[PDB]
């Protein structure tokens, strides 16, 4: 495949909890994507996998709707449990049980199932996957991007979507491909302290890092 | 409040007034099913330590008074909550973890402990809010030839994350020479059997352990204990029990744009400002009931026993009434004169004990 | 940093330097006098209508009684400071209807009856420039009950038992005191501060003021129009300086900001756990039995009591500083306004 | 110590107001020295004849 | 060899900041004030500095206190000798007697000893089992070391709050003294004062 590099451009902030806060500045320490970091761009025209390190961050600008899955795990071929989804116009059902995957995918508990609206609704698909204390957390948010060149400017907070009850230790992950091309951005989370700004409607409109440059430390 | 039988001429701040609540409201989500503690606490066998079984208890009504009848244990030892208060408040989800350990190793099932179970078999988080139950199984899990159906793991390369399960069966190597699948020199099996016998001492008897882990209210609550609901009323000073949150205040219909994943709204001083009703999806605003300090304006007890009451900083429709800028004055008559200040009250208003029958008057 | 421009004054044993002309200069000295009067209710702040916390609070002695005594002493002291500074005149003097004081234009400092609150132009500029924090001495509880948009900081201060008492003297009464002092200064001179007021023309009063500082009185009478024009241009320069520069009134803005941030810190200290399991008393009282909740409530009571004692101590030290400044302002009112001062740089 | 810092974080904002008090004293000392000594606009010099 | 007092103060987080004005700048300010007082008189404190002979300035200083100015001009050498002898007496008194500067030394000494106490209070136990934090972490498990750490944190916070309150009170006293010194510099150096015993 093809590997390139991109700056983050202050994107990847989310709601830290499920409490409504309005017109306040809140300082939270959590696994966040640091501002102006190195995000690896992957073009999948050709597939070895990627290491999982304290959660990841996925971005996609694919208008053609050819991304229909995320695969997690440790060894990726049976044994330990590997997440697998099916995305179409009908269901978003979750498969945790083993299948004995191949090299190019184009006996435990926690067999989650979920029938709901499709995840994939000039569009930006953002995702955050993290794992703390056996709890697996998913975050997602649509973004109607107009200037389709790179990761755009602004602050789009990510809605918390799915929390799993329990999971196995995860060190590796893959990405599905659709054939009858694909490009995704991968970033890595780090434990950081953020200062989030809430407007009168309770939405996160701005955020200041506390470890980027000394002006931001002074603002924190 | 002055600890004296005579007071002097002046204004004294005595206490505060507060409208008492008149009704009690308990709002719980509508739910019919009962939680199956009988399957957890009464089973023909329990899983091993290295492969502990977790059951997700949700969408039911949890009664904790039947746990004592199900199993003959001594102490319902908890860490974040109290055993007697578990039928009042309620949680989001319950997780029951069941295993059988040795009697010498029951003290390792606690937050912030090390050892052998707490390092390689079953590790609890430091912020653990839940209860641990252990009871004897000498008549169910002990054989005179040795019970060999229970295994524990003691050899591992690293520590264990909290609530991490490991069922891998690989031959442990503690040297440079590889085992290559043969348990030869410096090659060990990480799983060993307990070998329970009834002739052992009381410290080596098998104890069945069930760990009930609760998680706090951050989602819509779907498992709750038995409490009767009450019809909701608004614009009244009431006591409320919203999913275990007990408080006093008035509930108002509010236009707050709650996101669909959010359930609560907090203030600057970490006080709950807005709630979501559990039965119907409505947003309610909590405001504390009407209050204010009370000042007593009097001359000396040597002069008279008459007093005037200043209600501080209230437009007093919620108690001679005179509305000043520093509250309202009851018991003093306003006059259209101007004397020097005798007893100061507020923004340009002074009170004095004058004839013009003697009475307490207020003026500018 | 540069200490200043280098100068080498030419000194000799038979050489002197004598001025031939003068300037009339109007400066501005801004002095704090009083600060915000606050009152704290311990039962609502530490406990908040919790009966168990009230039962464990009466076993701590008489800490809140002496805290309320200290805050009441500060609140009385602020009104005493304002009365000591401003209420030095015994009557209320009024300027004559004819506005001719030798050519000196006092139209910008004397009040006008068009507006309801009788304040002058410069007083209006000084009142508009120092923005207030809008403390809850006005009866704001009707607005606090009917909450709109997000909750304000003042409503959160009021709901935790932290209130602000209004001062005894309103701004109209201070304006009346200032107008009486100005009328007695420009119609009588220094005689109204040492007995009855004695009328005198303003040109003769300025001749007395020049004769006080060693300059003979014929200098004024031969240069009256120039001195009047210099005074009027100085008043125009000071209204333009107050209209342009907003950093001159930093002392009163600091007085407002310190008493705002002390109450903000006192409110924000309620979220701290202080070593307990939660910062909310009802969650502790519901999640625990009697003894464990008693221990956690004891921890929270000790932490909140320590924070309140720190607030009261810092308020006492600030009150001492404000009282020293108010005594200095009272001395400056007694000496600069009610008479002429021979002290250098006073 | 990391554990001591984590338990100190629960005690609130005492250190912020203590640092604010010490910073206020520190700037007040320089204000005192400036208002005592810096009372002249120009730095004069004595003539060479004494 | 032995650890110094300043090193032990600095190793625990107590840092002494330098003043903004160096002693050369204070000496230049004092030299400017002395040159303006000797040459000009009181005229440099109320506008532009105007030169005057020192004998005529001293004649006006005599005329201020009610002595006719011919007294100076008929007794100029005697007054000059008396001033020179008084300056030499001040020189000898400062060279021999050292207890006259006991105020400023106290301003040093308190600001030493308070910091010294703030070091000594690190040795106290405050009801715990040890004053060393690493021994508490080494000997004890999670909850018990949390209790001991909470006791030590409460004790150290109480001692540090006491230090800050004492520093605030001393700052108020020093500010009052500095206001008095500023008034004396404005009224004695820059003019002639009619206030008695001032
Ligand atoms: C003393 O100074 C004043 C200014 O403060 C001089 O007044 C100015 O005189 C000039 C003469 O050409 C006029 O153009 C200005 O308008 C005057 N200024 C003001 C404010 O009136 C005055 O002339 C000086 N005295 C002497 C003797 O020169
Ligand atoms: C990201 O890392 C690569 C590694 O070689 C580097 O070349 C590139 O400049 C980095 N991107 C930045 C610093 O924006
Ligand atoms: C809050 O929402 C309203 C309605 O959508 C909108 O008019 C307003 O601009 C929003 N406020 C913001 C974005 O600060
Ligand atoms: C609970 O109440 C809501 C609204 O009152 C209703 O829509 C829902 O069907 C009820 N559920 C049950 C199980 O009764
Ligand atoms: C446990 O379950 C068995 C099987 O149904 C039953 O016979 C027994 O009475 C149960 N014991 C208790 C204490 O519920
Ligand atoms: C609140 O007090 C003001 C004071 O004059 C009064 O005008 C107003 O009517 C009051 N509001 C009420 C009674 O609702
Ligand atoms: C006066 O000044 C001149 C010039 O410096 C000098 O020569 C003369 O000696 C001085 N007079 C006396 C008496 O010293
Ligand atoms: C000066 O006095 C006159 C009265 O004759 C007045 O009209 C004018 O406004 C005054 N000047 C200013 C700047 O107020």
């Amino acid at each position: 495949r093809t590997q390139s590099y991109t700056n983050s451009f202050t994107r990847g902030v989310y709601y830290p909890d499920k409490v409504f806060r309005s017109s306040v500045l809140h300082s939270t320490q959590d696994l966040f994507l640091p501002f102006f970091s190195n995000v690896t761009w992957f073009h999948a025209i050709h597939n070895p996998a990627l290491p999982f390190n304290d959660g990841v961050y996925f971005a996609s600008t694919e208008k053609s709707n050819i991304i229909r899955g995320w695969i997690f795990g440790t060894t990726l071929d049976s044994k330990t449990q590997s997440l697998l989804i099916v995305n179409n116009a009908t269901n978003v059902v979750i498969k945790v049980c083993e299948f004995q995957f191949c090299n190019d995918p184009f006996a435990n508990n926690c067999t989650f199932e979920y029938v709901s609206q499709p995840f994939l609704m000039k569009n930006l698909r953002e995702f955050v996957f993290k794992n703390i204390d056996g709890y697996f957390k998913i975050y997602s948010k649509h973004t109607p991007i107009n200037l389709e060149r790179d990761l755009p400017q602004g602050f789009s907070a990510l809605e918390p979507l799915v929390d799993l009850p329990i999971g196995i230790n995860i060190t590796r992950f893959q990405t599905l491909l659709a054939l009858h091309a694909a490009a995704y951005y991968v970033g890595y989370l780090q434990p950081r302290t953020f200062l989030l700004k809430y407007n009168e409607n309770g939405t996160i409109t701005d955020a200041v890092d506390c470890a980027l440059d000394p002006l931001s430390e002074t603002k924190c | 409040t002055l600890k004296s039988f005579t007071v002097e001429k002046g204004i004294y701040q005595t206490s505060n007034f507060r409208v008492q609540p008149t009704e009690s409201i308990v709002r719980f989500p509508n739910i019919t099913n009962l939680c199956p503690f009988h399957e957890v606490f009464n089973a023909t066998t329990f899983a091993s330590v290295y492969a502990w079984n977790r059951k997700r208890i949700s969408n039911c009504v949890a009664d904790y008074s039947v746990i004592y009848n199900f199993a003959p244990f001594f102490a319902f030892k908890c860490y974040g909550v109290s055993p007697t208060k578990l039928n009042d408040l309620c949680f989001t989800n319950v997780y029951a973890d069941s295993f059988v350990i040795r009697g010498n190793e029951v003290s390792q099932i606690a937050p912030g402990q090390t050892g052998n179970i707490a390092d390689y078999n079953y590790k609890l988080p430091d912020d653990f809010t839940g209860c641990v139950i252990a009871w004897n199984s000498n008549k169910l899990d002990s054989k005179p030839s040795g019970n060999y159906n229970y295994l524990y793991r003691l050899f591992r390369k690293s520590k264990l994350k909290p609530f991490e399960r490991d069922i891998s069966t690989e031959i442990y190597q503690a040297g440079n020479k590889p085992c290559n699948g043969v348990a030869g020199p410096n090659c060990y099996s990480p799983l060993q059997s307990y070998g329970f016998r009834p002739t052992y001492g009381v410290g080596h008897q098998p104890y069945r352990v069930v760990v009930l882990s609760f998680e706090l209210l951050h989602a819509p609550a779907t498992v709750c204990g038995p409490k009767k609901s009450t019809n909701l009323v608004k614009n009244k000073c009431v006591n409320f029990n919203f999913n275990g949150l007990t408080g006093t205040g008035v509930l108002t219909e509010s236009n707050k744009k709650f996101l669909p994943f959010q359930q609560f709204g907090r203030d600057i001083a970490d006080t709950t400002d807005a709630v979501r009703d559990p039965q119907t999806l409505e947003i309610l605003d909590i405001t504390p009931c009407s209050f204010g300090g009370v000042s007593v304006i009097t001359p000396g007890t040597n002069t008279s026993n008459q007093v005037a009451v200043l209600y501080q900083g209230v437009n007093c429709t919620e108690v001679n009434v005179f509305q000043t800028r520093a509250g309202c004055l009851i018991g003093a008559e306003y006059v259209n004169n101007s004397y020097e200040c005798d007893i100061p009250i507020g923004a340009g208003i002074c009170a004095s004990y004058q004839t013009q029958s003697q009475s307490i008057i207020a003026y500018t | 940093m540069s200490l200043g421009a280098e100068n080498s004054v030419a000194y000799s044993n038979n050489s002197i330097a004598i001025p031939t002309n003068f300037t009339i200069s109007v400066t501005t000295e801004i002095l704090p006098v009083s600060m915000t009067k606050t009152s704290v209710d311990c039962t609502m702040y530490i406990c908040g209508d919790s009966t168990e916390c009230s039962n464990l609070l009466l076993q701590y002695g008489s800490f809140c009684t002496q805290l309320k005594r200290a805050l009441t002493g500060i609140a009385v002291e602020q009104d005493k400071n304002t009365q000591e500074v401003f209420a030095q005149v015994k009557q209320i003097y009024k300027t004559p209807p004819i506005k001719y004081f030798g050519g000196f234009n006092f139209s910008q400092i004397l009040p006008d009856p068009s507006k309801p609150s009788k304040r002058s132009f410069i007083e209006d500029l000084l009142f508009n420039k120092v923005t207030l924090a809008d403390a809850g001495f006005i009866k704001q509880y009707g607005d606090c009950l009917g909450d709109i948009a997000a909750r304000d900081l003042i409503c959160a201060q009021k709901f935790n038992g932290l209130t602000v008492l209004p001062p005894l003297l309103t701004d109209e009464m201070i304006a009346q005191y200032t107008s009486a002092l100005l009328a007695g200064t420009i119609t009588s001179g220094w005689t109204f501060g040492a007995g009855a007021a004695l009328q005198i023309p303003f040109a003769m009063q300025m001749a007395y003021r020049f004769n006080g500082i060693g300059v003979t009185q014929n200098v004024l009478y031969e240069n009256q129009k120039l001195i009047a024009n210099q005074f009027n241009s100085a008043i125009g320069k000071i209204q333009d300086s107050l209209s342009s520069t907003a950093s001159a009134l930093g002392k009163l803005q600091d007085v407002v900001n310190h008493n705002a941030q002390a109450l903000n810190t006192l409110v924000k200290q309620l979220s701290s756990k202080f070593g307990a399991i939660s910062s909310v008393l009802n969650d502790i009282l519901s999640r625990l039995d009697k003894v464990e909740a008693e221990v956690q409530i004891d921890r929270l009571i000790t932490g909140r009591l320590q924070s309140l004692q720190t607030y009261v101590t810092q308020q006492l030290i600030r009150a001492a500083e404000i009282r020293a400044s108010a005594n200095l302002a009272a001395t400056k009112m007694s000496e600069c306004v009610l008479g002429q001062s021979k002290r250098v740089d006073f």
